[PDB]
C-alpha cells in the first residue's frame, strides 16, 4: 500500500544491506554478459564492475523498503546517499 | 696475499680448526651456510630390495643405506642424474652399489658397510667407496641377522646437496663465533648478579685483548674476525669442505653475473 | 631399533660406534661418560644419540 | 635557512633510571636565573658526568631521503661532537610569564624553560640539536 | 606405511603442552650455539609462564647434565633434587648453569641479542595427524553447517548465502495459485 | 641450618608412628609415573599428560613384526628419556620407549612457532627424527547363511 | 558377554595397544558408574 | 601429500627466471630484482656488499615467506649510476675477495701437518 | 557440500584476512564462472589445465546443462569455450571464501577471507584473527566453506569479510589486535635504550610493503647514525593518526616513558604495548580503523607484524629456568612473610582453644576462624608473591613477557616463584576426609596450615606429598567445574539465541519480533549501532562548583570574567556587549541544566560513557589539519560558535517522521549525545581551549554531523542474535563471592527461579 | 559501604554508610519498618521487585542481575544486548522465561497464521529470508535516462 516521494521517511543513506544487495544482484548480470553501463576503465571483475557503476550512480534500480505494517517507500539507487 | 685471511690453528682428517680476520660477517656466514648445504657429494638415492628376511623394514633400512657416507673427493667428474642424457642411470650419473648377506653363522650376524661392492664402472674416479675410520674397518652398522635371514639389494648413488636432503651434506657441524670478549655489544648478557661470574669464558678470548674498564663504548667497531672450525663427516676431506665451499659460493654469485649478460 | 646412522641434530656419523660403545664399558670398564668422550662424541646431541640408543634388535632377532 | 638558540649549560644531574644506554641529564643556564634544560642522551655514543658543562644549540638545517656521509666529508654544518634531530610537541607550557618548548628525539626527549626566544622556536619538528665538549 | 614427520603433526613433552609442527627449516637457517649445535625443535616461550610448567624447564636442565656427563637423571618427585644442585654440576660442564647460552642466528651469523635456553627435552609424537584429518567434501555424481553457523550468517545479515546453502538442488517447481482460497487449485 | 634451595617440610611434632610410608612417590599410577618433576607442575597438567602419554607412539612390544592388528605406530628410533623417575624401571619404559630426546630451544625466531606450535628442524627430520612405522590391517570372511 | 560388555555396561572393551604403557595403564583402570 | 619436491628449492620451474628486473615506482634510480631459487646465503652477501659503495644510497633484501626460495633485493643509486651497475660491481667484489681467500686457506693447509 | 576441514597453523607472512589454502584443497573445491569475454581467455588456459594441475577446472557445461567431466572426456583437449558456458574452475587467489572454526559462537567465528594457495597441507592464518575464532595450532581445525554465486560472493566480501569485524558490536572495541610474539617485541623494539643502525634499518623499512620509499631521518646523527626503535615502528602507522595516553603519573615528559602519545603519525612517547596495540577500547587499532577505515586498519596488523618479527627474529627472545628464581635475601623474606602467617594462624588458634575468640554475628565460631585463618593465609601468599616481583629485574623474561601483555600474571610469577597456597575445594580448606584428619600421616583434631591444605613451597622448589595431594585435590575440583562451564554454558547460548533470533531492526528504527510486535522503540534506546560507540566523558557531570563555572561561564559584562580579546580577534569590541550576552547567558543555562540532568542519570557521578562520534578526536584533528596557533587569537565569532552548535544539533538524526510524536522521540534519543556535545563545543573551550579558527570550528561539525549519521544503526540488521551471542561467547569464557555467581546464577537468571539459591534483600 | 554522592562545593565525595544484606527475602514487609529508606531497597531477587514494584522495576532489576553476572567475570558486553534480552522478558508484562504432525494438525484446527519472515520457513519455500540483505525488494528503475 505505498508511500509517496513527499513525505518518505525513511533513511535517505543506503545501508551496508542494500548495498550488498546491490552489488551483488548488478554483479550476477554483469557476469551473465549484461551489458553494462560505465567505463571499462580496465575492470574483468564483475564485482568491481558493479562498484564502479554504484560509485559512478548509473545502477538503475529501485529498493523497495517495507515497513513492518504493509506499507513501502521506494527509493532509487541514484538517490541513496552512499556512505 | 690481500683481502680475507685466514690462520689455521689446527688440523686434522677430519677438522680443521681456523680463524677468518679482514672479513664482513656476511661472507663469514655464507661461508657457513654454504659449508652445510650446498657442497655436491654422493650418496644412495635408490635402493631395490630382492629380498629382505631381517627385522628391519625395507624403507628402514634404505633410509639407512642413504645415510652411509660414500666417498666423493672426483665429484665434480660426476654428472648429476638430471643434467645426464642417460635414460635414468649409467656410469656417468652414477655408482651402483650391492648388498648381499646371509646369516650363515648361528650367533647373529652383522651387514656393516664395507659389506658395500660397488658393481658399475668407476672410470677410475675415486667415488662411490664406502667411508671407513672405525678400528675394525666396519664401517656402519646397517643392520643384523639371525641365522636364516637374507637380505638382498641394489643401490644406486647419486650427487645430490643437502638442501635437497641432509644425506648430501659433508659437513657436520659447524663451530663459529666471534668477538668474545663483548666488546660489540651484539648480545645483553643475562644474570642474576654478576654478568661475568655468571657466564662462562669462551676459549676465543685468550687469542684478543681484554677490554679496559675506562675506554668508554666505541661506536665504530666491525665484525672483522671470526672463530671457525669444521668438521667432516668424511666423504670429501676437510680443507676440501672449505674450499669447496667458498668455491660453490663464487660460482652462485658468477651464475648471477652470467644473467645480467643474458639480459 | 638399530644404532642410528647419523645424530639428528649434526649429522655425526655415529653408527659405526655402537660395537664399540658396548666394548668400552663391559670390556674396559669405563663409567657411559668418558666412554662416549673416548668415542670423541663431544657435544651433547650426539653424546645423547649413543646414551639414549635402545637396541631393540636384540630383541627381534630372538623370534624365528 | 638559520641558527635558533644556543647558550652553555651546567649540569645538575645525570640519571640512568633503568635503562642502559641511555640517562636524563638536568642541567642549569650559566647566565641565566630562569633558562633549564631537561634532556635524554645516549651515553654510550657521547657520555656526560655531574657538574660537565655544555655547549648546546637548536638549529634548523644544515623533506628528502637521507643519504649517509659523502656530503659529510667535507660539508659539516656540524663543528659539534653530539647532534640529534626531533620533532617539536612542545605544549607551550607558556607558564608564569617563561615559555617551555618539548621537542622529542626518536623519543629521548626535551624540554627548555626561559623567555626570550618566543619569536625564535619552531612551532614545529625540522629541528635539530648539537652539543660540544 | 612410514609417516615422516611434517607441518601439521602433533608432537608433545611431557607436561602436559603439545603443538603441531608450523613449519619446517633446514639446519643452515636455524639458530646456532658457537659450538654449532643446533635445535631439533624451536617452542614459544610464550607457553610458559602461563602454563606454570616448571617441571618442562628443570627436565631441561637435568637433561643437559645427564646428556654431558653419561649419567641417567633423577627427576622423581619428592627427592632432593634441587635446581640449584644441577645447575651447579651444568657449571662444573662449563655451561652457565640455568641453562642459556649465546646463540646466532643463522640467516646472517650475528649473534642474538638475548641469549636462549637451550637443552634436550624427551618429547613424544603422538598420533593422529594432518593427513588422517584432512578431507575436502564438494560433489561430482565436524565439517557442517549448522543450526550455530546459521545463526552466524544471519548475525550478519546474509540471506542470499543463507538460502543457497540450506536450499534443496530438489528443482524449483512451478505451480499457479487461487488469489482469494491460496491452494494449489488452479487449473491452468 | 637448612639448604636454602629445598623445599620446606614441616617436622614429625609424633612419637606415636605405627607405620611408615615405603615411598611417596607409589601414590601415584601409571602414568603420572612417567612424567618427571610433578611435583614441580600445577596439578592439571599433570592430567593432561596423563592422557596424551596414551597417545604418543613408541614400541608397544617387541613382538610387532608378528601380530596383525587393526593399526599399530612404531617409531623407528625410540629413545630412552635423559630425565626418568624411579618408577619407569618397574614400567620397563627404558626399554620399550616411546618418545626421543630432541635438543629444543625455547625462543621467538620467525614467528612460526606461535600460539602452541613449533619449529622443527628438516635436517633432523632428514636424518630421521620422528620419523615411524604405521600399520593398518584389512579383515574379510567368507561366504555366510545363503 | 565378554565380547559385549553385557553386565552392570563397558565393563569389557578392547584392550589398548597404543603404547607400553598405555597398556599397562588399561589393565589398571577402574570405573564407577552412576552424591561426590 | 602435497609436499613441493625438495629440488624446487635450487632450480628453475619450466617458464621462471633467475633474475626479474623492475623499476621502483616509489622513488628514482631504483630498481627491486627478485632472484629465484636463492635464499639468504646469496641474498644478505650482494645486499651487505652493495653497501660498501659509497653511490648506493639503499639497499635491502628479505624473502617473504619461507616457503618459497626466492628473495627480493631493492637497490638505490645517485644519479648517474645504473643500479644493475651496482650489482655487478658488487656481485664483482664478492668473486675476488672469495677468489682471494680460496687461495689464502690452500695456502695455509700445506704450511700443516696432520 | 562446497567446503573442506582441515588443521590449522599460524603464518606471519600471511595478512590478516587472507587464509592459506593448500593446493590439493584448491583442487578439491570448485567455482561456477560463467564465460564472459572478460574471462574466456583465462577461463580457456584454466580448461586446458584441468583437474589436476592447479589453477585449473573439473567440469564445463553448455548451453544444454551438458556436463563435460574433465578428467575423462575424450575431448577435453579440444574445447572450444563459448560465451554463456559455465566453467567450474578450482578456486585460486583472491576469491572469498568463510572460515569457521566451531562451535560458532558468535559471527566472528564465521569471517570471509581471502584465498591464498599454498603448498603443505594445512590451512594458515594470521596470528591476529585468532582471538575471535577462539582458535590454536596445537590441533584445532577449521571449516572454510565456498560460495556458489556472484550474489553469495558479494554478501562475503562487502558484509562478512575480517577488515569489517575488526570493531563489534558486542563490545564496541576491537575483537582483534597485536599478539604474542609481535606483541613481546614491540614493546622490547620501541623501549629508550633500543637503537637500530642502518643496515637493519633499511631491511625494515624495505619490509613494510608501502613505505614511500623515503629513509626518515635519525634521531643520532652526530657520532653514529643511529635510529630508534620508535621510529622505524612508525613506519607502519599510517599519516593523519594521532592518540594520546597518561598513564598513573605519566606527562609530556614521561620520565619513565609511559602513556603514548603519537602525532601525525609517529610515536612520540612511550613504550609501546597491549593498551596501544592490543585489542583495547581507544587504541591504535580501534583510532585507524576509525580515521581511515577496515582496509587500511587491516593493512596495518600486517605492517607491524612484518616489522617486529624481523625485528624479534634478529633480537632474539627466550625463557628459562632461571627466569623463576628470586634472590637469595628475597626467598629468606618470604620464607619469613610465611612464616609470619604461619604464627598470627597459631595465636588465633589457641585464641579459638581457649574460647576466647568471637563470630560475628550469625556466623559461627568456626566459620569465624576459617575465614581468619584463609585471609591470613592468603594475605602470605600474596605478599610473597609481591616480594618475588619486585624483585626481579627488568631483563626477568617472565617478567617482560607480563610487561608486555602477552602472556602471564601475577599470580603466575607468585606461585612459580614464592608460593603455591591455600588449595581449596568449595570454597573450604581440605576437609576431614578421614576421622578429624585430612590425611592418616596427621594426627586428629589438626588445624593447621600444614594440615589443610595450604601449600608453602612455590613450583621451583616443588611440592610434598601431602601438598601435593591436597593440590590436586583442587585439581581436579576445576576440572570438573569446567566441564560443567562448558556444558551448561553451551546450552544458554542455544537458548538465549533462539529466543532472540528473530527481532529485527526495520526501517522505522523500532525493534521488533517476527508478528511485528514492538520491543523497543528505537534500538538500544539510541538508534545507534553499538559499533560505531566509544567511551567518552560528560564534563559537565564532574567537577566542583566552581570549576565548571570557570570552564564554561563567559562574562562579557565583566572585565574579569569576559573571552580576554587574545582569545579573539573580535575581544576588544565585545566586551560589553549586551545583546552577545544575552546568548552566552543562554549557553550557560543550558549547560547547567545539563549538568543536572546528567547527575540524576548518573547519580554516581561517572563521567565516562559509551557514545558515538568520539569529538575529542575530532578536535585533535582538526587542530592538526589546519596547523593551529595557539599564539594568535581566533576568527571565530561568539555567534558562528554558539549558534553553530545549535544548528548542528538539528541535523543529529535518528528519526525522520513529520509528526510531533517523532520528533519528541528524535529530540530524547539525541539527549545524552548532544549534552556531550554541548559541553565539548563551549564558548570558553573553542577559544581558550581548543582555539580554534572559523575553518576549523566549522570542519568540526560537519566532521561531527557525518560521523552521526554513519554511526546510526542499519535496518536489517539481526539485532536479536546479536544481541544474544554476546552475551553469550562471553559466558562461555567464565572458566573461575558468598552469594551465588557466574553461570549457575545466569542460569537462575534466564530460568525465572521461584526458588532461588541465595535469596537477599540490602537494606539502607 | 562507600557511596560517591557530591559534596556540599559540588563535587562528588565518598561518604561511608551502614547498610543491612540479608539471607531471605520479605521486600513487602521489610519496605514497611521504620528507619529505612524504602526509595533505596533493593534485592537481587527480581521477582520479588517485579510482584512490589512492577513490572519496569522488575525490569530494570532483571538488568542489573544480568549485567552482575557478566562483570563479576572481569568482561564488558555494551548495553543494548542485555537490554534487549531484558526487554524481551518483560514486554508481555510478566517475567518471561528464555530457557511435527501433531503440530500442523493444531495449525489447523487454530488457523495459524505463518508470517514467514523466518528461515526454515523460507527455504521450505525456496525463497530469501526477509532478514538483513533480504529485508526489502530490489526492482528494475523504469523511472531513469
Ligand atoms: N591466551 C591464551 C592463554 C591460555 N590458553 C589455555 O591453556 C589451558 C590448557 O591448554 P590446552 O589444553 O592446550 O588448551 P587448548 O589448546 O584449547 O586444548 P585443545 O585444543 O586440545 O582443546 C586452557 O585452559 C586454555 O585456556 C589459550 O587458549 N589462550
Ligand atoms: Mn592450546
Ligand atoms: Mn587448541
Ligand atoms: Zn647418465
Ligand atoms: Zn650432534
Amino acid at each position: 500500500k505505498a508511500i509517496p516521494k513527499d513525505q518518505r521517511a525513511t533513511t535517505p543513506y543506503m545501508t551496508k544491506y542494500e548495498r550488498a544487495r546491490i552489488l551483488g544482484t548488478r554483479a550476477l548480470q554483469i557476469s551473465m554478459n549484461a551489458p553494462v553501463f560505465v567505463d571499462l576503465e580496465g575492470e574483468t571483475d564483475p564485482l568491481r564492475i558493479a562498484m564502479k557503476e554504484l560509485a559512478e550512480k548509473k545502477i538503475p534500480l529501485v529498493i523497495r523498503r517495507y515497513l513492518p505494517d504493509g506499507s513501502f517507500e521506494d527509493w532509487s539507487v541514484e538517490e541513496l546517499i552512499v556512505d | 696475499e690481500e683481502g680475507p685471511q685466514v690462520k689455521i690453528r689446527e688440523a686434522s682428517k677430519d677438522n680443521v680448526d681456523f680463524i677468518l680476520s679482514n672479513v664482513d660477517l656476511a661472507m663469514a656466514n655464507s661461508l657457513r651456510r654454504v659449508m652445510i648445504a650446498e657442497i655436491p657429494t654422493l650418496a644412495i638415492d635408490s635402493v631395490e630390495v630382492e629380498t629382505n628376511t631381517t627385522v628391519l623394514a625395507d624403507e628402514f633400512i634404505a633410509h639407512r643405506l642413504g645415510l652411509i657416507p660414500l666417498q666423493s673427493m672426483d665429484i665434480e667428474q660426476l654428472e648429476y642424474s638430471r643434467d645426464c642424457f642417460c635414460e635414468d642411470h649409467c656410469d656417468k650419473c652414477s655408482v651402483v652399489l650391492t648388498l648381499q648377506a646371509f646369516g650363515e653363522s648361528e650367533s647373529t650376524t652383522n651387514v656393516y658397510s664395507k659389506d658395500l661392492v660397488i658393481v658399475s664402472n668407476l672410470m677410475g674416479r675415486n667415488i662411490g667407496h664406502p667411508i671407513i675410520q672405525d678400528k675394525e674397518g666396519n664401517g656402519v652398522l646397517i643392520c643384523k641377522l639371525r641365522k636364516g635371514q637374507e637380505l638382498k639389494l641394489t643401490c644406486v648413488a647419486k650427487k645430490g646437496i643437502a638442501k635437497e636432503h641432509a644425506k648430501w651434506g659433508p659437513a657436520a657441524a659447524i663451530e663459529f663465533e666471534y668477538d668474545p670478549w663483548n666488546k660489540l655489544k651484539h648480545t645483553d648478557y643475562w644474570y642474576e648478579q654478576d654478568s661475568a661470574k655468571e657466564w662462562p669464558q669462551s676459549k676465543n678470548c685468550e687469542y684478543e685483548d681484554p677490554p679496559n674498564e675506562g675506554d668508554p663504548f666505541d661506536y665504530k667497531a666491525q665484525a672483522d674476525t671470526f672463530y671457525m672450525n669444521v668438521e667432516s663427516v668424511g666423504s670429501i676431506p676437510v680443507d676440501q669442505v672449505v674450499v669447496r665451499g667458498i668455491d660453490t659460493l663464487q660460482k652462485k654469485v658468477a651464475s648471477i653475473l652470467l644473467a645480467l649478460t643474458q639480459m | 631399533m638399530i644404532v642410528p646412522v647419523r645424530c639428528f641434530s649434526c649429522g655425526k656419523v655415529v653408527g659405526d660406534k655402537w660395537e664399540s660403545y658396548l666394548n668400552l664399558l663391559q670390556e674396559d670398564e669405563l663409567d657411559e661418560g668418558t666412554a662416549l668422550s673416548r668415542l670423541g662424541l663431544k657435544r651433547y646431541c650426539c653424546r645423547r644419540m649413543i646414551l639414549t640408543h635402545v637396541d631393540l634388535i636384540e630383541k627381534f632377532l630372538r623370534y624365528n | 635557512s638559520n641558527t635558533l638558540f644556543d647558550d652553555i649549560f651546567q649540569v645538575s644531574e645525570v640519571d640512568p633510571g633503568r635503562y642502559n644506554k641511555v640517562c636524563r641529564i638536568e642541567a642549569a643556564s650559566t647566565t641565566q636565573d630562569q633558562c633549564k634544560l631537561t634532556l635524554d642522551i645516549n651515553v654510550e655514543l657521547f657520555p656526560v658526568a655531574a657538574q660537565d658543562s655544555l655547549t648546546v644549540t637548536i638549529a634548523s638545517s644544515l623533506t628528502r631521503s637521507w643519504r649517509p656521509p659523502q656530503a659529510g666529508d667535507r660539508s659539516l654544518a656540524d663543528d659539534y661532537d653530539y647532534v640529534m634531530y626531533g620533532t617539536a610537541y612542545k605544549f607551550e607550557e607558556v607558564s608564569k610569564d617563561l615559555i617551555a618548548v618539548y621537542y622529542s628525539f626518536g623519543g629521548l626527549l626535551m624540554r627548555l624553560e626561559g623567555n626570550y626566544r618566543n619569536l625564535n622556536n619552531l612551532k614545529q619538528e625540522n629541528a635539530y640539536l648539537l652539543i660540544r665538549r | 606405511t612410514t609417516k615422516i614427520p611434517q607441518i601439521g603433526d602433533k608432537f608433545a613433552s611431557r607436561h602436559g603442552q603439545k603443538g603441531t609442527i608450523g613449519i619446517t627449516y633446514r639446519r643452515e637457517d636455524m639458530p646456532f650455539t658457537a659450538e654449532g649445535i643446533v635445535p631439533d625443535l624451536i617452542i614459544n616461550p610464550h607457553a610458559i609462564p602461563s602454563r606454570m610448567t616448571v617441571a618442562h624447564l628443570i627436565e631441561c636442565l637435568l637433561s643437559k647434565v645427564a646428556a654431558l656427563s653419561g649419567n641417567e637423571g633423577d627427576a622423581s618427585p619428592f627427592t632432593d633434587i634441587t635446581v640449584e644442585g644441577i645447575s651447579k654440576l651444568l657449571r662444573e660442564h662449563g655451561y652457565q648453569s640455568r641453562g642459556f647460552e649465546v646463540m646466532y642466528n643463522g640467516h646472517t651469523g650475528k649473534k642474538l641479542m638475548a641469549q636462549i635456553f637451550f637443552g634436550p627435552t624427551y618429547y613424544q609424537r603422538l598420533r593422529h595427524m594432518v593427513d588422517d584429518k584432512i578431507h575436502a567434501r564438494a560433489r561430482g555424481p565436524g565439517l557442517r553447517f549448522g543450526e550455530m553457523e546459521r545463526d552466524c550468517m544471519i548475525a550478519h545479515g546474509a540471506a542470499s548465502f543463507l538460502k543457497e546453502r540450506l536450499m534443496e538442488a530438489s528443482d524449483a517447481f512451478r505451480v499457479h495459485i487461487c488469489g482469494i482460497c491460496g491452494l494449489m487449485t488452479v487449473i491452468a | 641450618d637448612v639448604d636454602p634451595a629445598k623445599r620446606i617440610r614441616v617436622s614429625h611434632h609424633a612419637t606415636t608412628f605405627t607405620h611408615c610410608e615405603i615411598h611417596p612417590s607409589m601414590i601415584l599410577g601409571v602414568a603420572a609415573s612417567i612424567i618427571p618433576f610433578p611435583d614441580h607442575n600445577q596439578s592439571p597438567r599433570n592430567t593432561y599428560q596423563s592422557a596424551m602419554g596414551k597417545q604418543a607412539m613408541g614400541v608397544f612390544l617387541t613382538n610387532y613384526n608378528v601380530r596383525m592388528d587393526t593399526m599399530a605406530n612404531i617409531l623407528y628410533y625410540p629413545q630412552k628419556p635423559l630425565g626418568t623417575t624411579r618408577a619407569m624401571e618397574y614400567l620397563k619404559f627404558r626399554e620399550l620407549p616411546a618418545g626421543q630426546n630432541a635438543i629444543v630451544a625455547i625462543a621467538c625466531y620467525s614467528g612460526y612457532n606461535q600460539e602452541d606450535s613449533m619449529i622443527m628442524n628438516q635436517s633432523s627430520i632428514d636424518r630421521g627424527l620422528f620419523r615411524s612405522l604405521f600399520f593398518r590391517s584389512y579383515m574379510d570372511q567368507e561366504k555366510k547363511y545363503g | 558377554a565378554l565380547a559385549t560388555g553385557n553386565w552392570g555396561a563397558g565393563v569389557s572393551q578392547v584392550l589398548n595397544r597404543y603404547t607400553y604403557s598405555s597398556t599397562l595403564s588399561h589393565l589398571r583402570r577402574t570405573n564407577t558408574p552412576i552424591a561426590k | 601429500m602435497n609436499a613441493p619436491d625438495r629440488f624446487e628449492l635450487f632450480l628453475l620451474g619450466e617458464g621462471e627466471s633467475k633474475l626479474k628486473i623492475d623499476p621502483d615506482t616509489k622513488a628514482p634510480n631504483a630498481v627491486v630484482i627478485t632472484f629465484e631459487k636463492e635464499d639468504h646465503t646469496l641474498g644478505n652477501l650482494i645486499r651487505a656488499e652493495l653497501l660498501n659503495d659509497r653511490k648506493v644510497l639503499f639497499a635491502a633484501y628479505k624473502v617473504e615467506h619461507p616457503f618459497f626460495a626466492r628473495f627480493k633485493l631493492r637497490i638505490q643509486t645517485t644519479e648517474g649510476y645504473d643500479p644493475k651497475d651496482a650489482l655487478k660491481n658488487a656481485c664483482n667484489s664478492i668473486i675476488n675477495k672469495l677468489g682471494a681467500l680460496k687461495t689464502n686457506f690452500e695456502t695455509e693447509w700445506n704450511l700443516q701437518t696432520l | 557440500d562446497f567446503s573442506a576441514r582441515t588443521v590449522i597453523s599460524g603464518d606471519p607472512n600471511l595478512e590478516l584476512d587472507q587464509v592459506g589454502v593448500p593446493k590439493s584443497i584448491a583442487k578439491t573445491l570448485t567455482y561456477p564462472e560463467v564465460v564472459t569475454p572478460y574471462n574466456i581467455d583465462r577461463l580457456t588456459q584454466l580448461v586446458r589445465n584441468g583437474p589436476n594441475e592447479h589453477p585449473g577446472a573439473k567440469y564445463v557445461i553448455r548451453d544444454s546443462g551438458d556436463r563435460i567431466d574433465l578428467r575423462y572426456s575424450k575431448r577435453a583437449g579440444d574445447i572450444q569455450l563459448q560465451y554463456g558456458w559455465k566453467v567450474e574452475r578450482h578456486i585460486m587467489d583472491n576469491d572469498p571464501v568463510l572460515f569457521n572454526r566451531q562451535p560458532s559462537l558468535h559471527k566472528m567465528s564465521m569471517m570471509a577471507h581471502r584465498v591464498k594457495v599454498i603448498p603443505y597441507s594445512t590451512f594458515r592464518l594470521n596470528l591476529s584473527v585468532t582471538s575471535p575464532y577462539n582458535a590454536d595450532f596445537d590441533g584445532d581445525e577449521m571449516n572454510l566453506h565456498v560460495p556458489q554465486s556472484e550474489e553469495t560472493r558479494a554478501e562475503l566480501s562487502q558484509l562478512c569479510a575480517v577488515p569489517l569485524q575488526i570493531v563489534s558490536p558486542q563490545s564496541n572495541k576491537p575483537c582483534m589486535g597485536i599478539v604474542q610474539d609481535t606483541l613481546c617485541g614491540i614493546r622490547k623494539l620501541t623501549l629508550r635504550d633500543t637503537f637500530i643502525e642502518l643496515d637493519q634499518v633499511l631491511n625494515m623499512l624495505y619490509w613494510v610493503p608501502d613505505w614511500d620509499g623515503v629513509i626518515p631521518t635519525p634521531a643520532i646523527i652526530k657520532p653514529k647514525p643511529l635510529w630508534s626503535g620508535k621510529q622505524i615502528l612508525s613506519v607502519a602507522i599510517p599519516n593523519g593518526i594521532h592518540l594520546q595516553r597518561f598513564d598513573e603519573g605519566t606527562t609530556l615528559l614521561s620520565p619513565k616513558d609511559n602513556g603514548m602519545l603519537i602525532i601525525d603519525g609517529q610515536i612520540i612517547f612511550g613504550v609501546v604495548e597491549k593498551k596501544t596495540v592490543g585489542s583495547s577500547n581507544g587504541g591504535l587499532i580501534h583510532v585507524v580503523t576509525r580515521e581511515k577505515g577496515p582496509q587500511v586498519c587491516a593493512k596495518l596488523f600486517g605492517n607491524i607484524q612484518k616489522v617486529v618479527n624481523f625485528w624479534l627474529l634478529h633480537n632474539g627472545f627466550s625463557t628459562g629456568i632461571g627466569d623463576t628464581i628470586a634472590d637469595g635475601p628475597t626467598m629468606r623474606e618470604i620464607t619469613e612473610t610465611i612464616a609470619e602467617a604461619k604464627k598470627k594462624v597459631l595465636d588465633v588458634t589457641k585464641e579459638a582453644q581457649a574460647n576466647l575468640l568471637t563470630a560475628k554475628h550469625g556466623m559461627t565460631l568456626r566459620e569465624s576462624f576459617e575465614d581468619n585463618v584463609v585471609r591470613f593465609l592468603n594475605e602470605a601468599r600474596d605478599k610473597a608473591g609481591r616480594l618475588a616481583e619486585v624483585n626481579l629485574k627488568d631483563l626477568n623474561n617472565v617478567k617482560q613477557m607480563v610487561m608486555a601483555g602477552s602472556k602471564g600474571s601475577f599470580i603466575n610469577i607468585a606461585q612459580m616463584s614464592a608460593c603455591v597456597g591455600q588449595q581449596s575445594v568449595e570454597g573450604k580448606r581440605i576437609a576431614f576426609g578421614f576421622v578429624d584428619r585430612t590425611l592418616p600421616h596427621f594426627s586428629k583434631d589438626d588445624y593447621s596450615p600444614e594440615s589443610k591444605g595450604f601449600v608453602e613451597n612455590s613450583y621451583l622448589r616443588g611440592l610434598t606429598p601431602q601438598e601435593f595431594f591436597f593440590h590436586a585435590m583442587g585439581g581436579r575440583e576445576g576440572l570438573i567445574d569446567t566441564a560443567v562451564k562448558t556444558a551448561e554454558t553451551g546450552y544458554i547460548q542455544r537458548r538465549l539465541v533462539k529466543a532472540l533470533e528473530d527481532i529485527m531492526v526495520h526501517y522505522d528504527n523500532t525493534t521488533r519480533n517476527s508478528l511485528g510486535n514492538v520491543i523497543q522503540f528505537i534500538y538500544g534506546e539510541d538508534g545507534m549501532d553499538a559499533a560505531h560507540i566509544e567511551k567518552q566523558s560528560l564534563d559537565t557531570i564532574g567537577g566542583s562548583d566552581a570549576a565548571f563555572e570557570k570552564r564554561y561561564r563567559v562574562d562579557l559584562l565583566n572585565t574579569d570574567h569576559t573571552l580576554d580579546p587574545s582569545l579573539l580577534e573580535s575581544g576588544s569590541e565585545i566586551l560589553g556587549d549586551l545583546k552577545l550576552q544575552v546568548l552566552l547567558d543562554e549557553e550557560y543555562k543550558q549547560l547547567v541544566k545539563d549538568r543536572k540532568f546528567l547527575r540524576e542519570v548518573f547519580v554516581d557521578g561517572e563521567a565516562n560513557w559509551p557514545l558515538p562520534v568520539n569529538i575529542r578526536r575530532i578536535i585533535q584533528n582538526a587542530q592538526q589539519t589546519f596547523h593551529i596557533d595557539h599564539t594568535k587569537p581566533s576568527d571565530l565569532t561568539i555567534k558562528d560558535i554558539v549558534l553553530g552548535v545549535k544548528d548542528l544539533q538539528e541535523n543529529l538524526l535518528v528519526l525522520r517522521g513529520k509528526n510531533e510524536i517523532i520528533q519528541n522521540a528524535q529530540r530524547d534519543a539525541v539527549t545524552l549525545f548532544c549534552c556531550l556535545l554541548r559541553s565539548r563545543l563551549a564558548t570558553r573551550r573553542v577559544l581558550q581551549e581548543y582555539r580554534l579558527t572559523k575553518q576549523a570550528f566549522d570542519w568540526v561539525l560537519s566532521n561531527i554531523e557525518a560521523q552521526f549519521l554513519r554511526s546510526v544503526v542499519h535496518p536489517g540488521e539481526m539485532v536479536g542474535v546479536l544481541a544474544a551471542q554476546s552475551i553469550g561467547e562471553p559466558a562461555t569464557q567464565m572458566t573461575l563471592k558468598k552469594v551465588t555467581s557466574g553461570v549457575p546464577r545466569l542460569k537462575e537468571i534466564l530460568n525465572v527461579a521461584k526458588n532461588m539459591k541465595t535469596p537477599s534483600l540490602t537494606v539502607y | 559501604y562507600d557511596r560517591k554522592v557530591p559534596s556540599p562545593t559540588g563535587e562528588y565525595v565518598k561518604e561511608p554508610e551502614w547498610v543491612l544484606e540479608t539471607d531471605g527475602v520479605n521486600l513487602s514487609e521489610v519496605m514497611t519498618v521504620p528507619g529505612i529508606d524504602p526509595t533505596r531497597i533493593y534485592t537481587n531477587s527480581f521477582i520479588d521487585i517485579m510482584e512490589v514494584l512492577g513490572i519496569e522495576a522488575g525490569r530494570a532489576a532483571l538488568y542489573k542481575e544480568v549485567y552482575n553476572v557478566i562483570a563479576s567475570d572481569g568482561s564488558y558486553v555494551n548495553y543494548r544486548h542485555m537490554a534487549l534480552l531484558v526487554d524481551v522478558m518483560t514486554t508481555q508484562g510478566g517475567l518471561t522465561s528464555v530457557t511435527t504432525v501433531e503440530i500442523l494438525f493444531e495449525a489447523g484446527a487454530s488457523a495459524e497464521l505463518d508470517d514467514c519472515r523466518g528461515v526454515s520457513e523460507n527455504v521450505i519455500l525456496g525463497q530469501m529470508a526477509p532478514i538483513g540483505t533480504g529485508a526489502f525488494d530490489v526492482m528494475i528503475d523504469e523511472e531513469s535516462l
